[PDB]
């Protein structure tokens, strides 16, 4: 089991920068037989990975000449001279010099744009679904940059672990943010045990986490 | 040219099996090694299985977690892979590649679904304002679609009319059911002056709601 660390996780950049992406490998790439076999690939989001470069340096036919790859051993490097809006996915290294083949973890290419802190809103649940025996509470935060964020529960102060749901979206095409949705899903039982439900977000753009809040028994 | 197409995928009891076939369609089909790579609803890419060619001994090669539980197989045209004893660590994206002197070609890809749960139709909830208080210049709307399969819903608002402002999360599985929810940011010029509707569909248990949003 050769280990394919791949770096950065995820790299913004303007369109018509040149980009560089790292790969190492655990043990050398370096076959028997003389070859390397280190593979180069992009996905672009709901369609399978393509291969841009095989055996190092050797880039499949109809590729463009701004991809190329180098390095040797245990590692290489992906360069591209001038990022273009098709060239945005998911890039993966993996070797395949031995068995199991391998892949490493990708790194996103993404459009860098300014930093924006998260719009948060809070929804106590519907009446419709009380009537069911059931309450969710949903958070969204929306239109964010970057996008690492941290989300965390609160129940009359005490953080609330077991039944939360999280969904992101992809980078908007319009503005290059993302967005997230947090749903806590309680009985109603539970509900209306507690009464203060909060939301509390930690992101790079605030020193302290952004908090929106709702008291049951004032609804 | 080279053309890979796999096919048979979709939902999966678990402990049960099933047969994907890949028909590789523009090489000499007996000078690759053929492959099966998945990927997991993350970022997971993984290589499943290997069937070398006679030069080869048409050796074969398995990764260890679908050792004794699939069969590669060639058809020199096509190639098989035999899922059985499916458990839910399986469930992904499978596609078929065919590797030639250091190269590789990939398929479309085949999802395999691995689940307990059966048809269920959604419950649809408006998501308004908080608890009769503080919202509204610019008021942000939501719909939540809670515990639905399999697969497919679709979400609209005012039947597609308006589009800006609105974030459709991706749908995630909760517990053997899905759940998706859904943004919509308008103007208190707007809402609840004007008329906010949430429109869903679950083709496979026929269902099509229409949920109108309001002020709470
Ligand atoms: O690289 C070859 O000599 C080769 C030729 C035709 C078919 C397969 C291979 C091939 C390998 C042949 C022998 C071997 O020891 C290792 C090979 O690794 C390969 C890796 C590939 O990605 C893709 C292909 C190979």
């Amino acid at each position: 089991d050769v280990v394919m660390t791949q770096t950065p996780l995820s790299l913004p950049v303007s369109l018509g920068d040149q980009a560089s992406i790292s790969c190492r490998s655990s043990q050398s790439l370096v076959h028997s037989n003389g070859n390397t076999y280190l593979r180069w690939y992009l996905q672009k989001p709901g369609q399978s990975p393509k291969v841009l470069i095989y055996k190092v340096s050797n880039r499949f036919s109809g590729v463009p000449d701004r991809f190329s790859g180098s390095g040797s051993g245990t590692d290489f490097t992906l360069k591209i001279s001038r990022v273009e809006a098709e060239d945005l996915g998911v890039y993966f290294c993996s070797q395949s010099t031995h068995v199991p083949w391998t892949f490493g973890g990708g790194t996103k290419l993404e459009i860098k744009r300014a930093d924006a802190a998260p719009t948060v809103s809070i929804f106590p649940p519907s009446s419709e679904q009380l009537t069911s025996g059931g309450a969710s509470v949903v958070c969204f935060l929306n239109n964010f940059y970057p996008k690492d964020i941290n989300v965390k529960w609160k129940i009359d102060g005490s953080e609330r672990q077991n039944g939360v749901l999280n969904s992101w979206t992809d980078q908007d095409s319009k503005d290059s943010t993302y967005s997230m949705s947090s749903t806590l899903t309680l009985t109603k039982d539970e509900y209306e045990r507690h009464n203060s439900y909060t939301c509390e977000a930690t992101h790079k753009t605030s020193t302290s986490p952004i908090v929106k809040s709702f008291n049951r028994n004032e609804c | 040219e080279v053309k890979l197409d796999e096919t048979g995928g979709g939902l999966v009891q678990p402990g049960r099996p099933m047969k994907l076939s890949c028909v590789a369609s523009g090489f000499t089909f007996s000078d690759y090694w053929m492959n099966w790579v998945r990927q997991s609803p993350e970022k997971g890419l993984e290589w499943v299985a290997q069937i070398r060619n006679k030069p080869y001994n048409y050796e074969t090669y398995y990764s260890d977690s679908v050792k004794g539980r699939f069969t590669i197989s060639r058809d020199d045209s096509s190639v098989y892979l035999q899922m059985n004893n499916l458990r839910v660590e399986d469930m992904g994206i499978y596609y078929c590649t065919g590797s030639y002197y250091g190269m590789d070609y990939w398929g479309q890809g085949t999802s395999v679904t691995v689940s307990s749960a059966k048809t269920t139709a959604p419950s649809v909830y408006p998501l308004a304002p908080v608890c009769g208080d503080t919202t509204g210049s610019s008021v942000t709307l939501g719909c939540l679609v809670k515990g639905y399969f399999p697969e497919p819903v679709t979400l609209t608002w005012n039947s597609g009319s308006l589009s800006s402002g609105v974030h459709t999360f991706p749908a995630v599985l909760q517990s053997d059911l899905y759940t998706l929810s859904s943004s919509v940011t308008v103007t208190s010029s707007t809402w609840p002056s004007q008329s906010i509707t949430c429109n869903v569909a679950h083709p496979a248990s026929s269902t099509k709601v229409d949920k109108k949003i309001e002020p709470r």
